[PDB]
């Protein structure tokens, strides 16, 4: 049954969920006037997992659309199948954070949040056995970071066994778009580690560099972003949806790749990508799937793996093919490339199966991996807050909303010890 | 007037048993709507589906199983099937939350709701037989409900019905690859839990059997259903003699009477043979002589343990279809005298043979071929010591570190038990080293 | 705005010619009448599409 | 899908091969062990069924290729693709269709006896005796009965008579009781005392 | 040697009987028995079925196996083993009263083995034997009133027999029962004369 | 020669003995309308009008016109006698002071001519029906009235209440607790024989075998009258074992103070899933001593057995049914009383069960209807008088009981008539 609410918050949270509730309802059947107009009866099997019923047979989406500017909305709205969404769902404020998280965290978050918790509250209740709750938003921007963190710390209160999953767009160095990155991206990590069950790691940068190498595109948009980014979250959730050889929920995840409570950054790539000119060409066998699902320009993160070792894996095929060429590749590359795997915990990767593959596509993949070779990730953030913070740089701002100078301090300390300790596994031998 | 009860847990424990009831349904004619034909309209003959079927006085047949899991999805997918119409609607038991592969949720806090249901149920199936052998339990142990609920059910069943016979059929984790990544843990605690608990445990790992169907079937890419055929193929081999006359009958009841030295020794790996495809099988002529050298032959052991490392306890066999007693004791002279397959010293004699009439059937879009003899082979030896030496390796690496102890320990389960069970496979251990010296 | 694809002709884009005043129009699988036009396009319609 | 063609029924009576069948004269295969181009084993990573059926299936050209697949034979899962029955050793249930016209018999039955204008006794005509109610002063006191006409009855008979052996089918066929899909609106529209065997027949109905 | 050829393609076909016993005791003139017949290698299974408060202890009466016939010193087959014969099975004798209904479906799908079996041969039979009358209209006139005494329509198995026997014609008990079966319209087992008479000639 | 009376007061009588008339009409053949199709046994439950019609032996009784006026505008209007429907104009809203002194007072009379008249013309009179829910102003008050007086009125003559006590914690009305220990203290001593059909039970019931999650009240009706016709058919349909109305209170009831019992019912089980098994009369018997299957919302397991009453009918065989009575007995979880060392009594009856067309239930040639008295009883008493102690403490809803009559002190006596009870129930139980 095991049915899961959206949650997605911001600008950038909103124009993510626009393309991902896209890619359900055409994968499921669902026309933008949202009635069903599949011919299979699988389809239909396993819908109520996102889908509400509603008089006249018409189904709507169980996500909460929340900002605090309503020009977002306004225009994701009027989007393709954006008239699905309950008007009643969406909430915003008339006042906006602009990109400062005390704004979003302290201010205008905290007097909001009474009213999204209300009816997300609702959405919980009705469902007879909620499964968990996923997440999408940004670190780089202080409503998405602020009031998106002080809504998982206390929906966390009130559900403390449910599952929860939060994809994280952090912001990558090169192409920065705010001065402000380091400071609220570092605080929101701050409370996203004490809370959250798991977390996504999704850098523009890395998007960019595989859509200009890999389909070799001139002139992509957000959407071709939003686009790759929706097939890998889809996929992550797909075999609850459909029966498979090996099933694999939320729970069975978690348990099997992340070894300790407060290790729980992971990174993701999706496969097989392929240009059109050269569509033609390849051959989908699994030999081609598993060499494009480790292989470096396909993650979806700055972070290269080769420069640290991967603790845990996990590997989730989608379509029908033989269980024993599946298995032989995890120790085929397992065992070529044993300098990139830890080595006190034998047979860290996780395969499973789903016979329903992507619209379009024969077989798929979808990877994701926790690896130490992320920590370069906060590494970096750390040295660029500390810069900020050792000039008390846009400190005013921030210091004016009703906070100290000194809940800066643990939070770079925590963050800190965390990258401490979590390189500690890298050089761990038994 | 024989009854036989399975039970089946766990996503591995439906596939197989799936597998098997199939099989039957067809070695006995039933069509999958229950009734056995539409055509025949005498009936009424050669009662023999009673040790599996239950007739419901007028028409179809109920199966005696039971379906036991946590999550839907597999079990929805029967009552959707075309088999939809055989089994009883209130006896494939299907959880709401699935245990995630955690050994501590399907033993104390998600199996202690669904226990109560299957017992209910099961008593009910026992108190419409009369001559009730025993049960068949077929579990996944690498899963967290294969291995929780397993280890709830056998330790209730010990006590509600107490000296009735159960028999095992476990699925091992293969030693190098893996599905899972935790599934030391959840594998080793189920030991310490079935150890005293079952009567006859028999090891299924994977991978020996992908050898098998790539070396004889000649297949290159299989998957789980090929492999369910074989060991629904065991099934058959192994009660075909309740209800089909045989030269030489040998029941449930004659295992564990028969094949354990000792009460902890109760682990067993089997061999069937012979496994030919249709486009070489009738190249040769399938003699019962050369037949039984392929079962002894460890290439062809179903389990990933070679025999020549240990010593053998006690060896049972059934055959099945035309064969002859006087070539059935030509070829156990011969093996005797093999010096390369030698017998403990304390066992003069350790054989056990049933011969049985009723050849093997074939599945139509099946994979193996249809023959006139074959043999189903049990054999109890110390190099099953083996496994659980590795097993031991692998689990105490990541067990100094503590990893993944957390995921157990706030379920409810205390930190002491890791250690109980780890003492109880050294114990275990000790003991096949000590058996198997000599006076 | 964006460009959208008409139903109605071989799943091409849509023209200036396909907007007829008095007849109906799909665009994203809804059903549009036309009950009238500005006279700045009426003006329009009668310098261009007069051949 | 030479596993179910193949061994026809022409060729298993009184022909040369049985189920288990050398089945080399009919078409054409490659012994086991070849070296060699088969045009569709690496190509389209076939499964299962073994080695001498592989190439039965490339070398007589029933196949499949492409990236795409087109929707329908895409929502297969394992499952029901292998186990649909025995095929072609020799040649399912009645029900759904005998059950429906049970209850349409119900149906046509009761409304058989509406007592249609002015069969009612001449008692009835006005309600009981001690009957509370109003009672209008200004209304006629006999009632009124309209009654269905002669061809809904009509209606309701020629497909009673048509379902029996007929051109009409049984309508969905549906799962037994756990089944925990959709249903397809059972909860949007209320629908809540039929009898879930029963109410999967009306949801699904619609 | 074993013939391994016949057992492989004829292992399915099973011929199931319905027969009663005729013996000299009173005590076994009533209880019914099945009869088995695999044709994989010609064997022969009797099974005795037993009636609820019966007091009998009903089972298997002869195992499989196979054992030929006295008189000719001949195995049986499938051939001998047509409906409303009389089969003696070494001190046992068993009058076949009905067939299964896929053992009938297999003897009709089969022609050139089973002659009484099939339909045209049977009716030919019958229609030849009008050469030793006069004249083939005063043949039917002759055949109607012999069957039917009455002029009813519709008549009974043993009113069919009784009148053919009294006749003179010998047919065998299976081609009776075939062409009986054909003409049922709605399968009560009565025949209809006036298909028959069409069937002759019209 | 036999006759039996049938009493139904207040809604929840009305709407089951629609159900149980429904069931008996169609049991026994006759139309609707009341003319027999051309076609002695049902003149235990009618009466001839010496050519044509049949009168059922009932009359209804409540305060309240519309319930009964949907009884004389749907398709039974024409089969019940005009002034047998006998209804008021204002109601008792759940007031027992208004059904018990006040306006129920006034038309007793009534009922009691109607009664006198029914009775008269009867010859055999073997005992009275009456159903009531407890839980209700005019269904206890006017109850209670109605059984003092009929008590005085016909001496000896047996009374069954199969009376609808009031859930544990489901439960409608907020001042049920109160009228419900004054109903229960005047029917104490006035009723012979009392079986409890609190909804809670049928409810779990309903949806653990009939497969229905969301029923309505005509689904819990026609299990009631399943049962009612289970229990009376042996006196209209002849079998192995009769058992009369007469001889159920000198079998099932050791004491005078102890008199309230709870039934079971099996097989019930849907048309979807019937044919899955053969019903054998061994196991039919094993789902009715099933604890959760219980009508009443008791647990058995909690305390011991006094008596056990059986009813077989359809095809069974008094062997089989001793086979599984010793089965039972040899059976551990299932312990009797010190000093019953026999503790049946059984009834087998021909006529197979009756099926409603278009019903819920599917039909079957076996089932088996339990009576049973154990001192398991004494769970709902306790929480009854629990949850008067809570609301009496404050002498909270007192007014709207005191200003119709009631004395103040009345509450006292019948606390202290429940403590007699469960202090009866006790030292029962104990062993000598
Ligand atoms: N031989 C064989 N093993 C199987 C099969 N299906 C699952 N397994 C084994 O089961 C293990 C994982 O458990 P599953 O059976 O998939 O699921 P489960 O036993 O219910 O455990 P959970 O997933 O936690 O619910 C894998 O490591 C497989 O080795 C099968 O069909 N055949
Ligand atoms: N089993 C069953 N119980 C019912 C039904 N209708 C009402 N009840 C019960 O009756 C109780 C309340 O009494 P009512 O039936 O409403 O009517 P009443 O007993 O005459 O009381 P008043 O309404 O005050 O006149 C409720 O608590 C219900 O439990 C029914 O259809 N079936
Ligand atoms: N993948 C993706 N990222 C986006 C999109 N829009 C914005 N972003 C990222 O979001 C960051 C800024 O987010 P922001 O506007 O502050 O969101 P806010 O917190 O709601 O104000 C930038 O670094 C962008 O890289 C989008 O459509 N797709
Ligand atoms: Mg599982
Ligand atoms: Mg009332």
């Amino acid at each position: 049954m095991r049915e899961i609410v959206h949650i997605q918050g911001g600008q950038c949270g909103n124009q993510i969920g626009a393309k991902f509730w896209e890619v359900i309802s055409d994968e499921h059947g669902i026309d933008p006037t949202g009635t069903y107009h599949g011919d299979s009866d699988l389809q239909l099997e396993r819908i109520n997992v996102y889908y509400n019923e509603a008089t006249g047979g018409r189904y709507v989406p169980r996500a909460i659309l929340m900002d605090l500017e309503p020009g977002t909305m306004d225009s994701v709205r009027a989007g393709p199948f954006g008239q699905l969404f309950r008007p009643d769902n969406f909430v915003f404020g008339q006042t906006g954070a602009g990109n400062n998280w005390a704004k979003g965290h302290y201010t205008e978050g905290a007097e909001l949040i009474d009213s999204v918790l209300d009816v997300v509250r609702k959405e919980a209740e009705g469902c007879d056995c909620l499964q968990g709750f996923q997440i999408t938003h940004s670190l780089g921007g202080g409503t998405g970071s602020g009031m998106g963190t002080l809504l998982i710390s206390k929906v966390r209160e009130e559900y403390p066994d449910r599952i929860m999953e939060t994809f994280s767009v952090v912001p990558s160095p090169k192409v920065s778009d705010t001065v402000v990155e380091p400071y609220n991206a570092t605080l929101s990590v701050h409370q996203l580690v004490e809370n959250a069950d798991e977390c996504m790691v999704i850098d523009n940068e890395a998007l960019y560099d595989i859509c200009f190498r890999t389909l070799k595109l001139t002139t992509p948009t957000y959407g071709d972003l939003n686009h790759l980014v929706s097939a890998a979250m889809s996929g992550v959730t797909c075999c609850l949806r459909f029966p498979g050889q090996l099933n694999s929920d939320l729970r069975k995840l978690a348990v099997n790749l992340i070894p300790f409570p407060r290790l729980h950054f992971f990174m993701i790539g999706f496969a097989p990508l392929t240009s059109r000119g050269s569509q033609q060409y390849r051959a989908l066998t699994v030999p081609e799937l598993t060499q494009q699902m480790f292989d470096a320009k396909n993650m979806m993160c700055a972070a290269d793996p080769r420069h640290g070792r991967y603790l845990t894996a996990s590997a989730l095929f989608r379509g029908r093919m033989s269980t024993k060429e599946v298995d032989e590749q995890m120790l085929n590359v397992q065992n070529k490339n044993s300098s990139y795997f830890v080595e006190w915990i034998p047979n860290n990767i996780k395969s499973s199966i789903c016979d329903i593959p992507p619209k379009g596509l024969k077989m798929a993949v979808t990877f994701v991996g926790n690896s130490t070779a992320i920590q370069e990730m906060f590494k970096r953030v750390a040295e660029q807050f500390t810069a900020m913070f050792r000039r008390k740089a846009f400190l005013h701002w921030y210091t004016g909303e009703g906070m100290d100078e000194m809940e800066f301090t643990e939070a770079e300390s925590n963050m800190n010890d965390l990258v401490s300790e979590y390189q500690q596994y890298q050089d761990a031998t038994a | 007037m024989r009854e036989v009860i399975s039970i089946h847990v766990g996503q591995g424990g439906i596939q197989v048993g799936n597998a098997c009831w199939e099989l039957f349904c067809l070695e006995h004619g039933i069509q999958p709507d229950g009734q056995m034909p539409s055509d025949r309209t005498i009936g009424g003959g050669d009662d023999a589906f009673n040790t599996f079927f239950s007739e419901t006085g007028a028409g179809k047949h109920v199966p005696r199983a039971v379906f036991l899991d946590l999550e839907p999805t597999v079990i929805d997918e029967v009552r959707t099937g075309t088999y939809r119409q055989l089994f009883h609607p209130e006896q494939l038991i299907s959880g709401k939350e699935d245990a995630a592969n955690n050994f501590a949720r399907g033993h104390y806090t998600i199996g202690k709701e669904i226990v109560d249901l299957c017992l209910d149920r099961i008593r009910k199936l026992a108190d419409n037989c009369t001559g009730l052998q025993g049960f068949l339990v077929f579990n996944s142990v690498g899963g967290g409900t294969g291995s929780g609920l397993g280890s709830l059910l056998l330790e209730r069943l010990s006590v509600d019905y107490g000296k009735k016979s159960k028999l095992g059929f476990t699925i091992y984790p293969s030693p190098q690859v893996s599905t899972a990544v935790v599934e030391p843990y959840n594998s080793i605690l189920s030991t310490h839990s079935l150890l005293e608990h079952t009567d006859v445990a028999v090891m299924l790992d994977n991978e020996a059997i992908y050898d098998i169907c790539r070396r004889n079937l000649d297949i290159e890419r299989p998957t789980y259903t090929n492999l369910n055929r074989l060991i629904a193929q065991v099934i058959s081999s192994l009660t075909a003699s309740l209800r089909f006359d045989g030269a030489l009958n040998v029941d449930i009841t004659e295992f564990q009477t028969n094949l354990v030295p000792y009460p902890r020794i109760h682990f067993m790996l089997s061999s069937y043979a012979p496994i030919i495809s249709a486009e070489k099988a009738y190249h040769e002529q399938l003699s019962v002589a050369e037949i039984t050298n392929s079962a002894f032959e460890p290439a062809n052991m179903m389990a990933k343990c070679d025999p020549r490392h240990g010593k053998y306890m006690a060896c049972s066999m059934m055959y099945r279809g035309d064969v002859v007693p006087k070539d059935v004791n030509a070829s156990i002279a011969t093996i005797k005298t093999k010096r390369t397959i030698q017998f403990v010293d304390w066992c003069p004699t350790g054989f056990k043979v049933g011969i049985n009439y009723q050849p093997p059937t074939v599945v139509p879009g099946g994979d193996l071929a249809k023959v006139m003899r074959a043999v189903c082979m049990i054999s109890n030896s110390t190099a099953i010591a083996e496994v659980f030496s590795r097993l031991d390796h692998k689990f105490d690496l990541m067990y100094a570190k503590r990893a993944f102890v957390h995921w157990y320990v706030g379920e409810g389960m205390e930190e002491g038990e890791f250690s109980e069970a780890r003492e109880d496979l050294a114990a275990l251990e000790k003991d096949y080293e000590e058996v198997g010296i000599e006076t | 705005k964006n460009r959208y694809k008409n139903v109605q002709t071989n799943n091409e884009y849509f023209q200036p010619t396909d907007l007829v005043v008095g007849k109906d129009v799909i665009i994203n699988g809804y059903s549009f009448r036309i009950l009238e036009c500005d006279e700045y396009t009426l003006k329009w319609f009668a310098n261009n599409i007069v051949q | 899908n030479t596993t179910q063609m193949i061994p026809t029924y022409q060729d298993v009576k009184t022909g040369t091969t049985w189920l288990g069948g050398p089945t080399h004269v009919l078409q054409e295969q490659h012994i086991p062990g070849y070296k060699g181009h088969v045009k569709g084993v690496q190509a389209e990573s076939l499964h299962g069924k073994t080695f001498a059926r592989i190439t039965a299936e490339c070398l007589n050209n029933r196949y499949k290729s492409g990236f795409i697949v087109d929707d329908e034979e895409r929502f297969k899962t394992n499952y029901q693709l292998e186990y649909i029955r025995p095929n072609l050793r020799n040649n399912n249930n009645r029900q759904r269709d005998d059950e429906v016209e049970r209850l349409e018999l119900i149906k046509a039955q009761l409304n058989s006896q509406p007592k249609t204008i002015e069969d009612v006794p001449p008692i009835d005509r006005v309600p009981v005796i001690g009957y509370q109610g109003f009672r209008p002063v200004y209304r006629h006191p006999l009632k009124q009965v309209k009654g269905p006409t002669e061809d809904e009855i009509d209606f309701q008979a020629r497909t009673i008579l048509e379902l029996t052996k007929g051109q009409k089918e049984a309508p969905k066929e549906i799962p037994i009781v756990g089944y925990t899909g959709f249903q397809k609106g059972i909860k949007a529209e209320n629908m809540f005392g039929k009898t879930f065997k029963d109410l999967s027949n009306a949801s699904n109905r619609i | 040697r074993k013939d391994i050829n016949k057992m492989y393609t004829q292992d399915q076909y099973i011929l199931r009987f319905e027969g009663k016993l005729i013996s000299q005791n009173k005590e076994d003139n009533h209880r019914k028995f099945i009869i088995s017949f695999f044709c994989g290698d010609d064997t022969i299974m009797v099974y005795e079925t037993a009636d609820k408060n019966s007091g009998i202890w009903g089972g298997k009466f002869l195992e499989r196996m196979n054992h030929n016939n006295p008189i000719n010193n001949k195995p049986y087959t499938e051939l001998d083993f047509q409906i409303g014969e009389i089969i003696q099975l070494g001190v046992y004798r068993f009058q076949l009263l009905r067939a299964d209904e896929y053992t009938h479906k297999y003897m009709k799908s089969k022609p050139e083995v089973f002659k009484e079996a099939d339909i045209e041969y049977t009716l030919n039979h019958l229609r030849k034997f009008a050469t030793k009358y006069k004249s083939y209209d005063e043949f039917m006139v002759l055949l109607i009133k012999n069957i039917d005494p009455n002029r009813r329509g519709v008549i009974d198995f043993n009113d069919f027999v009784v009148g053919l026997r009294r006749l003179g014609y010998n047919l065998t008990y299976q081609e009776i029962y075939t062409l009986m079966r054909y003409f049922d319209l709605d399968e009560n087992w009565k025949l209809d004369v006036k298909s028959l008479f069409v069937a002759l000639g019209g």
